[PDB]
């Protein structure tokens, strides 16, 4: 099925090629914005006090 | 003819590469510069789970961040209460060669699979007091390497037969099959909205699939060895891959290309597991050199290590509330770190 | 799941009798087992408890010494042997299964019970209501009180609600403060804080009519409250 | 003079006691609650504890021997000397048990793997400790001047102790090690490469035992049953103490460092 | 003890679970795990069917010894990914058909598999029991045609014994490190009963070696 496999690969490549894309700068900015938006609720980033640490004791 | 189609495929790949290169305005590390780094953050082991008598390949947290399922080669799937280190359940598996385990988001079910090429779904809440096997999803021709619950009736499983599948648990049939992925696919990661999922394979490539449509959306490359771990960013617009190449890479779904690479020349061992923290600020990778590394995802440096294991770290997971991270290893011990 | 209790009958004062329970339909060896007592006119009273694997055993003070509880897991049977049966031991005995892990529902299934007729520190549960009449379709709220706080350091408030229909064994409704059981209608709701607790029924039907008991599980002995009867 | 040699031997014995106590402390630490999946580790832990007790007891004995012995000492000193006797005896019994277990691990491998009781080492160690405590109680409160300063009866008790030690532990230990040596040389060295490490460590263990641990017992035996002058009695006692100290300090090195596979 | 009545019964359940885990994991350490390997149609079925989907696990017994042999030849996927799961087996039973020396070459594929698995980093110390079966058909073929028709380096005589010795020597010439592991070579056929005894003897040798490693003497 070499012809069938080649046709499937060509169709898949065509489908992937027509994908709308955005600039890497905006995607990186969005990732940074998400990181700084949820930074407060990150117990691993800043260790919580022992009172509010369910694994402390 | 065959040559004409090969030339067409090469031209399509070149056009895709040109399109990807066109939109790469600046590097990820360039934007994440002049930003306060995470810093050397040391996390200590709060609990040690001491029940398994063989290597551990998979663990999954419960959605309540308290229950924890783990599979081992001793034919044991143990559900622990992480707070008190109490063993809530111990399930004997028919096949001791298990490479994956999953916890249902509802908490009523667990799943496991491995070299038997089956995905066993066990019911945790029955009228009787014992955990019973609910379903045995069969149809994969290669070993099962990962499995994840969509809901109580849907589960997506990746196999070594180069294809993924989506199952209907109530009927035990594949609703759709995700093919076209040369070599064994070794990991998968459901999107937070459970609309798509990424899977990394032994072709050193990752593929993003639409669950409803049943077709591949994007293909990402950049690794020169088989990918062993993949995980989704909390946002859902990015993911991270770890490979036997001894490196990690971050891909962005919308940019459709690699964002940055987490590696170090002192590391020559592959990545067995990868996971993110809440807000996706820390990338938690498990390595073959008996240690886990915490990278700063926005940057590329090392925020720290935790080590603490006497053998290869196979699996690691982060709670839904980000309280702690559990790491299993081939020394038959699970450790909760906080 | 079924628990059939056998034994009972007419006993002369100062005699002895053996009570058994033939459990079937569930993993008996993984369940702790309780013997609970109900006087012919009074409420429920806890008697004995044996853990899973025949480990810890607990007895009530009023029956300690003269009662013993045992189990045969291979035979899936629970035994209660009583000696020197006084005239205060004439009552109906229920057998209750109870599994204990994180998130479990203890006291979930009650046996049918057997009648034994003999010829003639603790936490106090108090329910100051009885024989409350209410038309079906309305909302009815009943209350329970405790001697001390049932809330524990781990965050669990060990208060259980049981409904006993006329002529039937009691059944679990809320297996901790605000924790609905399995198979019960969603209209029932438990609530409360500290020493005062409440059970509310939003739209009572003609079936949820009976006697409502509050029980504590914070420490042994497990003390019930006097029933709060509901009348149509 | 002879007193100078005695002082030199006492100082050397103190030094090796300190070194052996340190080494046995490490062996107790690393192997304490780990490595116990190995059937050979309970014996090594018990032997390390016994050797630590022996070395501590002799170190304190030599420390207090400098002070005059009139009323403050010579009562705790005698009890502590008997304690060091007891630790020496239990260490010898544990060495014999270790050698016998090693011989059984290769003479009957199927039984050792799939039929040996899991707790066999634990209660064998318990029996050895109990028997040594019983015998040293029958020696202390019966022959020592603290409770019964007998002469002929103490002589009989000490002769029974020394006869048991020598003519039971020495033949069993030596025969077990020789059987392991011969079996490995015959059924394993003929086909594969010679296990030179096995041969050298077995021979080293046997030589260390015979040349170092036994001198104290033979000094016990020859103190009575003869008419040895007291001129060289102190020198013989110091030599026996030094030999036993060397054996106790070298036991952890040749039984834990060499016998290390799960500690890596 | 700062625990509720329900917490105390939860700890008791965990202790019972631990006790059951120790009991289950103690009878697993008394069993012998063997990894069965070989190319397709190489007599592996014959040696696995002496007495009594992914992995096919066969449990048998011989002289108070329980053997679990895991035939994994139906995987047909990347071996480098699931081969570390078997790091810790007692021995690797590698099955090769002697008659498949000229049927791209079947014998060349068998030697390639043997070279791949013998020198694996996970099986650097595990012993290999090499079965060379279908020796009757090999004798018949040698009588019909010499080995030199397909093999070029065979400068020896076209005798069955000489050819078998040459094949065996070539097979045990394929392990780079002969000090860490011992290769046990056995010539078998369809009608044989000594295979179980031979694997039992090899396992006894590896058990003695494991005990010596435990002592630290080895
Ligand atoms: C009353 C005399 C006591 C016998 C003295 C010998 C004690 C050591 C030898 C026997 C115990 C060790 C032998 C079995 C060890 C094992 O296989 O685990
Ligand atoms: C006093 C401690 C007792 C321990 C020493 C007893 C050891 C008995 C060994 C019996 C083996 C008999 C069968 C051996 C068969 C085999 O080779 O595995
Ligand atoms: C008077 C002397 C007291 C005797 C001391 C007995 C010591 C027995 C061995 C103690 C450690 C045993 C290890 C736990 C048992 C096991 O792992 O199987």
């Amino acid at each position: 099925a070499s012809i069938a496999q080649a046709r499937k690969l060509v169709e898949q490549l065509k489908m992937e090629a027509n994908i709308d894309r955005i600039k890497v700068s905006k995607a990186a900015a969005d990732l940074m914005a998400y990181c700084e938006a949820h930074a407060k609720e990150d117990p691993l980033l800043t260790p919580v006090p022992a009172s509010e640490n369910p694994f402390r004791e | 003819e065959l040559d004409q189609l090969r030339q067409e495929a090469e031209q399509l790949k070149n056009q895709i590469r040109d399109a990807r290169k066109a939109c790469a305005d600046a590097t990820l590390s360039q934007i994440t510069n002049n930003i306060d780094p995470v810093g050397r953050i040391q996390m200590r082991t709060r609990r040690t789970l001491r029940g398994h008598l063989a290597k551990i390949y998979a663990m999954h947290w419960g959605t309540d961040s308290r229950l924890l399922v783990s599979a081992s080669q001793d034919g044991k799937l143990i559900i622990w209460d992480s707070y008190t280190t109490n063993k809530v359940h111990a399930i004997p598996l028919r096949s001791s060669w298990v490479m994956t385990c999953a916890y249902a988001p509802s908490g009523n079910y667990v799943a496991c699979g491995g070299l038997d090429n089956i995905c066993s779904i066990y019911n945790l809440k029955t009228r009787e007091g014992n955990v019973r096997v609910s379903r045995e999803l069969a149809g994969h021709t290669g070993y099962l390497s990962c499995c994840r619950f969509l809901d109580d009736n849907q589960i997506v499983t990746s196999s070594g037969d180069t294809t993924c599948a989506l199952w209907d648990i109530e009927t035990g049939q594949q609703t759709t099959t995700f093919t076209g992925h040369t070599g064994d696919v070794m990991s998968l990661s459901l999107a937070p909205d459970t609309r798509l999922f990424v899977s990394g394979a032994c072709d050193a490539s990752a593929k993003l699939w639409d669950v409803r449509e049943g077709m591949c959306r994007q293909t990402f490359t950049g690794h020169e060895s088989d990918i062993n771990a993949i995980c989704f960013f909390p946002n859902g617009n990015a993911f991270a891959t770890g490979s036997d190449d001894a490196t990690c890479r971050l891909f962005d779904l919308r940019a459709d290309q690699e964002l940055m690479t987490y590696s170090h020349d002192n590391i020559i061992c592959g990545i067995t597991s990868v996971s993110f923290s809440k807000s996706g600020r820390l990338l938690l990778a498990g390595y073959d050199d008996f240690n886990c590394n915490v990278w700063d995802a926005l940057k590329a440096d090392r925020a720290g290590v935790l080590a603490g294991h006497d053998n290869r770290v196979s699996c690691l997971g982060v709670t839904d509330d980000g309280m702690a991270v559990a790491t299993g290893s081939w020394d038959s011990f699970l450790k909760i770190w906080n | 799941v079924q628990l059939v209790e056998s034994g009972g009958g007419l006993v002369q004062p100062g005699g002895s009798r053996k009570l058994s329970c033939s459990a079937s339909g569930f993993a008996f060896s993984s369940f702790g087992m309780h013997w609970v007592r109900q006087a012919p006119e009074k409420g429920l009273e806890w008697v004995a408890y044996i853990s899973s694997g025949s480990g810890t055993i607990y007895y009530a003070d009023t029956v300690k010494g003269r009662f013993t509880i045992s189990r045969d897991d291979p035979k899936n049977t629970l035994f209660l042997q009583m000696t020197s049966l006084r005239s205060e031991d004439t009552a109906m005995y229920y057998c209750v299964r109870s599994i204990y892990y994180y998130g479990s529902s203890p006291f979930d299934f009650w046996g049918q019970g057997t009648t034994l007729t003999v010829s003639s520190s603790d936490i106090v549960m108090t329910q100051a209501t009885s024989s409350v009449p209410v038309t079906p379709g309305e909302s009815v709220s009943i209350s329970c009180r405790s001697s001390k706080s049932l809330l524990h350091s781990n965050g669990n408030t060990y208060l259980y609600w049981f409904l006993q229909r006329p002529g039937q064994s009691p059944q679990l409704l809320i297996y901790r403060m605000s924790n609905l059981a399995s198979g019960v209608p969603d209209r029932f709701s438990g609530s409360g804080s500290g020493t005062a607790f409440t059970l509310t029924i939003s739209r009572l039907e003609a079936e949820d009519v009976g006697v409502y008991y509050c029980m504590q599980h914070l420490e042994y002995p497990l003390t019930f409250g006097a029933g709060t009867k509901l009348e149509l | 003079t002879v007193h100078t040699a005695y002082l030199v031997l006492s100082s050397l014995a103190m030094f090796t006691c300190l070194c052996g106590m340190a080494g046995n402390s490490m062996v107790i630490w690393l192997l304490g609650f780990r490595m116990h999946r190995n059937p050979f580790c309970i014996y090594i832990l018990n032997l390390a504890a016994a050797d630590l007790l022996f070395l501590f007891s002799m170190a304190s004995t030599l420390s207090l021997e400098t002070q005059p012995l009139v009323n403050t000492t010579d009562k705790v000193h005698e009890l502590m000397k008997r304690l060091m006797y007891f630790a020496y005896t239990v260490g010898l019994s544990l060495l014999t048990a270790i050698s016998t277990q090693r011989c059984l691990s290769v003479l009957f491998p199927i039984w050792f793997k799939c039929h040996r009781p899991r707790h066999l080492s634990a209660w064998v160690c318990g029996l050895l400790w109990t028997l040594c405590l019983l015998m040293n109680g029958l020696t202390s409160s019966f022959c020592s001047k603290f409770l019964k300063f007998n002469e002929d009866r103490c002589f009989r008790v000490d002769m029974v102790q020394a006869a048991l030690i020598m003519g039971v532990l020495t033949p069993v230990m030596t025969l077990s090690s020789l059987t392991l040596f011969v079996w490995v040389r015959r059924s394993s060295q003929q086909w594969r490469r010679q296990p030179t490490r096995l041969f050298v460590v077995v021979l080293a263990s046997v030589l260390v035992f015979l040349i170092c641990s036994l001198p104290l017992s033979i000094y016990w035996f020859v103190l009575y049953w003869l008419s040895l002058p007291p001129e060289m009695q102190v020198l013989c006692f110091s030599l026996s103490r030094l030999s036993s100290s060397v054996s106790s300090s070298a036991n952890p090195v040749i039984y834990f460092l060499v016998g290390s596979r799960r500690s890596h | 003890c700062t625990l509720s009545a329900e917490d105390k019964a939860a700890v008791e359940r965990s202790k019972m679970i631990d006790r059951n885990l120790r009991e289950d994991g103690e009878k697993a350490a008394r069993e012998v795990k063997l990894l069965l390997l070989g190319a397709g149609e190489s007599g592996k079925s014959t040696i696995v069917k002496q007495m009594k989907t992914g992995i096919v696990e066969t449990h048998f017994t011989f002289k108070d010894l329980h053997f679990k042999m895991f035939d994994v030849g139906a995987q047909r996927s990347e071996r480098k990914k699931w081969i570390h799961c078997f790091e810790g087996v007692a021995a690797i039973i590698f099955c090769v058909a002697l008659s498949d020396y000229d049927l791209m070459n079947r014998m060349h594929e068998s030697m390639k598999l043997f070279d791949s698995i013998c020198n694996n980093k996970w099986f650097t110390d595990t012993s290999i029991i090499l079965f060379l079966n279908k020796k009757d058909l090999f004798e018949e073929k040698i009588k019909k045609s010499p080995l030199t028709i397909c093999y070029q380096e065979y400068a020896g005589s076209n005798t069955y014994e000489e050819a078998a010795a040459y094949i065996q020597c070539q097979f045990e010439d394929l392990n780079k490190r002969k000090d860490t592991k011992e290769i046990y070579t056995h010539f078998t056929c369809s009608t044989d009963t000594k295979n179980v005894q031979f694997v039992f003897d090899a396992v006894t040798d590896v058990i003695i070696k494991n005990n010596l490693k435990d002592c630290g003497l080895f």
